[PDB]
């Protein structure tokens, strides 16, 4: 969607592998903020919006 | 309350201590009070400031 | 330490910066003492082709 009706999606009750996601090699910018790049493959959350 | 300034001095010592302790659990500004937590969370140079 | 990248990742040579080139090609210390100096050389490198 357009920037103003930016698309919204929800994720939860699942299991996130952000290594490939990371190593995709095709983001140029992949800035993380609050938490580091690496080590988000060990964390847990309740929520992920997207 | 006969003994009351030695229960005054024992109140004055453990509620010192209990504010010393509910202190340990402040952020002071940073993003989060549990060093674990931060060290869980982020990298060496945030994690450091 | 002299190299050659893309102009666009002369961001990523710097002190606590996390990159795929800062990371796996070279990486400089949290503390690096130093100065990094980049200068184009499109017309000394690009050929056609």
């Amino acid at each position: 969607a357009s920037v103003y009706a930016w698309n919204r999606k929800r994720i939860s009750n699942c299991v996130a592998d952000y290594s490939v996601l990371y190593n995709s090699a095709s983001f140029s910018t992949f800035k993380c903020y609050g938490v580091s790049p690496t080590k988000l493959n060990d964390l847990c959350f309740t929520n992920v919006y997207a | 309350s006969a003994l009351g300034k030695l229960q005054d001095v024992v109140n004055q010592n453990a509620q010192a201590l209990n504010t010393l302790v509910k202190q340990l659990s402040s952020n002071f500004g940073a993003i989060s009070s549990v060093l674990n937590d931060i060290l869980s969370r982020l990298d060496p140079p945030e994690a450091e400031v | 330490d002299s190299f050659v990248i893309r102009g666009d990742e002369v961001r990523q040579i710097a002190p606590g910066q996390t990159g795929k080139i800062a990371d796996y090609n070279y990486k400089l210390p949290d503390d690096f003492t130093g100065c990094v100096i980049a200068w184009n050389s499109n017309n000394l490198d690009s050929k056609v082709g």
